[PDB]
């Protein structure tokens, strides 16, 4: 259970969904024999019979295997996690790979050191493609408590219309008034939250200073068709 | 009202203006609702005119003979609203009584109650049963004697929901109050002769389970000693001792009562003889032996107070062991449209909560195979805490018509308070819920952090924290906020949920359900609320509160720095809400509550006229004065001024978002948090 | 100690009151306090003793004799006595409580009670007094400056604006300007009127200056009627003048570290004889001697170990 | 079937879920016990999913 660890990690030969689902089953089989506790061995005889048995005890067999090696092949485990979801993203495979990074942070030993970033952008975009909106809000307080950059708060407005929580996105516009200013306020927030009354002053002060932007031209012409003023729109 | 208002010229105009709308549609509810409200406000306006222009019997007669003319629009306007209410009987029932509470000695009221009481359905007046008993001592032969006719009509259907307010009526203090209650109890024994004699046996023995014999002698000595030693009491000390001297005539019957006889029953009867050696002159040596015996038994009682963890019911009250197969149903949940659910028996052993105020956590046995857990208290105040329980359901009733309130789906849980006596009661314990004192204090040992680690450093900074001035309590506040972290309470929720979809829902339910009583308690006037009264659901995350019994200047009477803090603004309640700012789940949550609590005037002005005018509950205004006419007008004045929102500037009427903004920066800044008591703990 | 015309005393939280000298750098002695705090410090103008006031006690120390003892302790008044007022030579004494009372005390009387009671509707924050017992200026929490007379009770109630919280009040010896700084930072400037035998004192609104943003602590005029300082809690102080209101020197004790805050505030200020030196008390346990015009570090005394709120200052030469 | 079932479900109209609701364990025990006591207390948790009515008839 030591020499054979360097075989099923760096494969990178997965094309069809049979192979992508066959890798995780033998990975769950490999995680069983490394643990010194005898409770993990009894499920190895049942894993050959029951086929979803890989989706039963993969959380408990991960920490007992990660905390056993002598701090040398853990980076190979990180590279095996990171190179598994690079290309050809299957949805349940990404669900399994995000469930591997779930059991660790409930303990008192710290979260997993994936990418030396604790898994913010890499698994969050995969959960956003798999429509996990409860998982998309977990790294938001990771991004907020590690330095507010202007590429954070513009992504939470796109995960609120399909969440149908308008009060969570309504506490965003007044947050930038007394903390951020005026230069960081765009017309993206007024479009997805379905209002077109107070933003017309912003479209007039934005489109008259610079040239006629095409996206702002498409957004300006909705001000007459969403409120019911079809007289000026025909002109 | 927008142009002129109320004067002596628009009163006969609006009568014609509403009787024009009345004659078209008779089945239209508002023609007998709004016209009835317009008739009801005229009596209160005339009373305010009399008390503000004349008083501050020659004017009383000119008021009464004028109200005799305005009676025929007033009394008959409500009964058509109660024959067509169909669900909202919280307003149409009491308004024919409050005038009857004031001027019920009239023959017009006598002929008016014939067509209303004898021509109403039975499913309307099944909710006003405990409220119509507390007016038993009326000297008028017409007002105080209609209840004996009313219980004949009420008691014909559903007799199971009647004895729970009738039990506390036969245990009154003076003589003339409980004689009519004994007459009521003799009148109630004409149906089956099964429920009264067994319900008394259940109630008195559960009171015997609730309080013990040796528990009351603790405060019975602590009062009767300290009054005589500190406040110069002579005759009131015997008045304190005389309920204890009027107890030992029944005699011991059981094993615990025999243990009390062999443990203490030798000097309790004898010490009265020492009192008989005190009444002749007032000597010292003829009484200090009784003080020696009292101080000897006080320590022997106090040594057995940590030795009360689990008890068996055969020692204290084995009267629930002889005969079985009763009909005692579940108290509080008796619905007329649901089948009855009876209780088989009582559990022999039950876990008892040990605390400072000595509660009990009792259980019952249902008929479906499920347990029912209740809280049992004693020597406290809950007669004022049960008058705020009926207003917890009418909010959920009122939020079921406006489409903004339907999109939030409020789930405000409630229960029913069962009265036991003037000092003890039964609290409905909501199962699978918890306070936050058991979460943080068990989570604090998980990260190797002791309790006072934020406190002792302040003792390094300023050991006179309860003695500083106003300007010197400014820098000491933010030392536990800026230095220490605040994401500790947000992780203990993460260590409980199995997934993240339920987790964010429960964490946001922790926040969206605290701003629904923060303004209702602002109307009611809450203050000095320790977090052990919080009630958090450990399955869904709902916010409830208990112990509402210090409102209306009672919380602003004490001298140990009385705070002006309506809702909590510590770091826990701030960092529990997530990182979008401070108005995400607070401003939009308060956007909905304001209209549904503002324009429903008939429901918000139908509850506070009951317990304030209750003569058994005015004593909370007695605790302010170390009379009632000056205070009772100003209470409703303050209620109206908080409902209109004209509390700070009295020039204009502010709208909804400005009034929401007024309840933000009044507790955000630090001038109101440093005028607080040490028990509030702003460093948490 | 008693022969020093520049008297400077600093009190802390560890029951220590220390007298500091000007140009020597030698600590004289310490004064032990009994289980409470001292809220106000003021040198009596007789150049013999010093008065103080704290929680549930009013005591006075000595300047000539080392390690004195309390002889007469006027008690009976509780609940955070903060504001003090004294005679121009050291005869009368006035304490300010929060119970809406204006007590009149004496150092040579017999009764241990007050003389008369003036009732208001708000707790008293600041007390200002004329040196010959003429008028009384009372600041409150609600924002109503009261001018009161000792023998006729001519009330003058002035409400500038609701939702304010004033800090301190001061008047120049020329009796011509008055400044009121709230908790927000609005500096109300009022012009006086030279009425001695008539008590005219009709106030005129000169100029409102919102100088500071955060909370203020204390404002004080210059003895030469030239400058005006307003201490704030944002670790800086922008001193101004009277005539033209020009920014001369911004005394900034800020750190610049975003990961380390709450070092020390600008608690107390004291103008010198020619308005050149100033005494600065902070919470960093480093008593610095800043300058008015230049604004640099001259002397440094790390003697005290706890925070300092008030000081005692006298230039009785 | 697919092109007509959409017509059936769309010719009725829309529907709100708040009126529809009027008509109509795994990670908990680990939060109290440490990892040394959870590793024997998980295998039967991995064994009771076989004890749901399906996967017994062949093994």
């Amino acid at each position: 259970s030591t020499i054979n660890l360097q075989k099923a990690w760096g494969a990178a030969r997965r094309v069809s969904k049979d192979d992508w689902l066959e890798w995780l089953r033998r990975l769950s089989l490999e995680l069983l024999k490394d643990s010194s506790s005898p409770s993990l061995r009894s499920c190895w005889a049942l894993a050959q019979a029951y086929n979803p048995m890989a989706r039963d005890l993969f959380n408990a067999a991960f920490v007992s295997c990660w905390s056993e090696l002598n701090e040398d092949q853990q980076d190979e485990l990180i590279r095996s996690i990171e190179l598994a979801l690079t290309s050809q993203d299957i949805a349940e495979v990404t669900q399994t790979l995000l469930n591997l990074a779930e059991f660790m942070e409930h303990s008192d030993k710290g979260p997993l050191p994936l990418r030396d970033d604790n898994g913010i952008v890499l698994l969050g975009e995969r959960a956003a493609k798999c429509r996990a909106y409860a998982k998309a809000l977990h790294y938001k307080e990771l991004e907020f408590q590690k330095g507010p950059t202007p590429a954070i708060l513009e992504s939470l407005i796109s995960i609120n219309n399909k969440l149908q929580q308008p009060e969570a996105a309504a506490g965003v516009l007044e947050y930038a008034m007394k903390h951020f200013g005026e230069l960081e306020i765009q017309a993206t927030w007024y479009e997805k939250l379905h209002e077109w009354e107070d933003a017309l002053v912003a479209y007039d002060k934005k489109m008259d200073t610079n040239k006629d932007d095409p996206e702002l031209m498409l957004g300006r012409m909705r001000c007459l068709e969403a409120l019911g003023e079809w007289g000026q729109l025909h002109q | 009202l927008n142009l002129q208002g109320i004067n002596e010229s628009t009163i006969p105009k609006v009568l014609q203006y509403y009787s024009a709308a009345t004659e078209h549609d008779r089945s239209w509810y508002k023609a007998w609702h709004a016209w009835a409200v317009m008739n009801f406000e005229a009596v209160l306006h005339y009373k305010h005119q009399n008390q503000a222009r004349d008083e501050k019997k020659k004017v009383t007669e000119d008021l009464s003979k004028t109200l005799l003319m305005y009676t025929v629009p007033a009394v008959q306007g409500f009964f058509r609203s109660i024959s067509l209410s169909r669900g909202n009987n919280l307003q149409d029932t009491l308004r024919v009584l409050t005038l009857w509470f004031d001027y019920g000695h009239w023959p017009d009221v006598n002929e008016a109650l014939v067509e209303g009481v004898k021509a109403i359905q039975i499913d309307t007046w099944l909710q006003v049963i405990p409220q119509l008993i507390a007016r038993i001592d009326t000297p008028r032969p017409l007002v105080g004697r209609l209840i004996h006719q009313l219980l004949t009509d009420i008691g014909r259907y559903h007799p199971q929901a009647l004895i729970y307010p009738l039990t506390v009526a036969s245990k009154s203090t003076t003589t003339a109050r409980h004689n009519a209650a004994n007459k009521i109890l003799k009148n109630m024994c004409e149906h089956s002769n099964t429920l009264v004699q067994q319900a008394m046996m259940v109630s008195e023995e559960l009171i015997r389970v609730a309080i013990l014999w040796h528990e009351m002698w603790h405060e019975g000595l602590e009062e009767a000693s300290r009054l005589y030693f500190g406040e110069r009491n002579v005759k009131g000390m015997f008045e304190v001792l005389e309920p204890l001297h009027a107890m030992m005539e029944r005699g011991p019957q059981t094993l615990k009562e025999t243990s009390f006889n062999q443990a203490y029953g030798r000097d309790l009867m004898e010490a009265q003889e020492w009192c008989r050696k005190y009444m002749k002159s007032g000597n010292v040596k003829d009484l200090t032996q009784a003080w020696d015996l009292y101080y000897h038994v006080f320590r022997r009682i106090s040594k057995q107070l940590p030795q009360l963890t689990s008890l068996e019911l055969q020692y204290v009250s084995p009267k629930l062991l002889m005969c079985r197969d009763l009909e005692l149903a579940v108290p509080g949940t008796y619905d007329p449209n649901q089948p009855i659910i009876r209780i088989q028996s009582i559990a022999p052993s039950l876990q008892v909560i040990t605390s400072k105020q000595r509660p009990r956590k009792l259980t019952l046995m249902g008929s479906n195979g499920h347990e029912f857990v209740f809280l049992l208290k004693g020597h406290e105040d809950l007669r004022q805490d049960e008058r705020v329980m009926q207003l917890f359901g009418l909010v959920n009733t009122l939020l079921a018509n406006d489409p903004t309130s339907l999109r939030k789906n409020l789930s405000i849980q409630r229960y029913a308070v069962i009265p036991l006596s003037t000092n003890s009661g039964l609290i409905g314990w909501v199962p699978h819920c918890d306070t936050l004192h058991a979460l943080i204090r068990d989570y604090r040992e998980k990260k190797k952090i002791l309790l006072n680690i934020e406190h002792r450093i302040m003792l390094r900074m300023a050991p006179d924290y309860d003695h500083l001035t106003l300007m010197q309590k400014v820098e000491v506040f933010e030392h536990a906020v800026n230095n220490t972290a605040g994401d500790d309470l947000a992780k203990l929720l993460w260590l409980k949920s199995p997934s993240s979809e339920v987790w964010f829902d429960r964490r946001t339910n922790y926040t969206r359900s605290l701003a629904v009583m923060s303004m209702v308690g602002y109307i009611l006037g809450l203050g000095d609320r320790h977090p052990s009264n919080l009630m958090l659901d450990r399955l869904s995350g709902k916010i409830l509160h208990i112990d509402f019994g210090d409102c209306f200047e009672v919380a602003m009477t004490r001298e140990k720095f009385p705070e002006k803090i309506p809702f909590r603004l510590t770091r826990m309640l701030t960092n529990a809400m997530e990182v979008t700012g401070l108005d995400g789940n607070y401003r939009i949550t308060c956007h909905t509550v304001m209209e549904v609590l503002r324009e429903h005037k008939d429901s918000v002005m139908a509850v506070l006229e009951a317990f304030v005018y209750d003569p058994l509950l005015n004593w909370r205004l007695m605790d302010t004065n170390t009379a009632l006419n000056k205070k009772a007008i100003q209470i409703i004045n303050r209620v109206r001024d908080k409902l209109t929102g004209r509390d700070f500037s009295h020039d204009d009427t502010l709208d909804v978002p400005t009034q929401v903004e007024l309840l933000i920066k009044q507790a955000t800044s630090h001038e109101n948090l440093c005028q607080c008591y040490i028990g509030w703990c702003p460093f948490w | 100690v008693g022969s020093d015309p520049v008297i400077l005393a600093t009190a802390g939280y560890d029951h220590t009151v220390r007298f500091w000298q000007a140009h020597s750098g030698i600590c004289t002695r310490t004064v032990q306090h009994q289980d409470s705090q001292v809220n106000a410090l003021e040198v009596t103008p007789d150049r013999s003793m010093i008065a103080a006031a704290g929680y549930q006690h009013i005591r006075m120390y000595d300047l000539n004799s080392n390690n004195p003892n309390p002889i007469i302790s006027y008690d009976g008044v509780n609940k955070n006595i903060a504001s003090v007022g004294f005679h121009e030579d050291g005869r009368w004494m006035y304490t300010g409580g929060e119970d809406c009372t204006a007590r009149i005390w004496d150092l040579r009387s017999r009764n241990l009670q007050c003389q008369r009671i003036f009732q208001v509707n708000a707790p008293i924050n600041c007390v200002c007094l004329h040196p010959n017992q003429a008028e009384l200026i009372v600041g409150d929490q609600s924002g109503a400056i009261h001018i009161w007379d000792l023998k006729t009770d001519h009330n003058e109630q002035l409400i500038p604006e609701p939702e304010v919280s004033i800090t301190s009040a001061h008047i120049d010896p020329d009796a011509s300007y008055m400044a009121a700084v709230n908790s927000t930072g609005n500096c109300y400037v009022w012009n006086l009127t030279g009425g001695i035998g008539d008590e005219v004192t009709q106030l005129i609104p000169k100029t409102k200056i919102p100088a500071h943003t955060r909370y203020a602590l204390q404002c004080r005029f210059s003895p030469d009627s030239t400058l005006l300082a307003t201490c704030s809690a944002d670790q800086t102080c922008k001193i101004w003048r009277t005539s033209n209101f020009s920014l001369m020197t911004e005394l900034s004790i800020k750190s610049g570290n975003p990961g380390e805050s709450s070092r020390g505030w600008m608690w107390g200020c004291a103008f010198s004889g020619d308005s050149q030196y100033i005494v600065t008390a902070s919470s960093d346990n480093l008593a610095r001697l800043w300058c008015v015009e230049t604004g640099e570090i001259k002397r440094e005394y790390g003697g005290h170990q706890k925070a300092v709120v008030c000081l005692a200052f006298n230039d009785s030469v | 079937t697919r092109r007509e079932a959409i017509r059936v479900l769309g010719l009725l109209g829309a529907l709100d879920p708040y009126k529809h609701k009027v008509n109509i364990e795994m990670l908990v025990n680990m939060g109290n016990l440490p990892l040394d006591e959870f590793y024997p207390a998980v295998s039967m948790v991995a064994l009771m999913r076989i004890f749901r009515d399906q996967s017994l008839s062949h093994h």
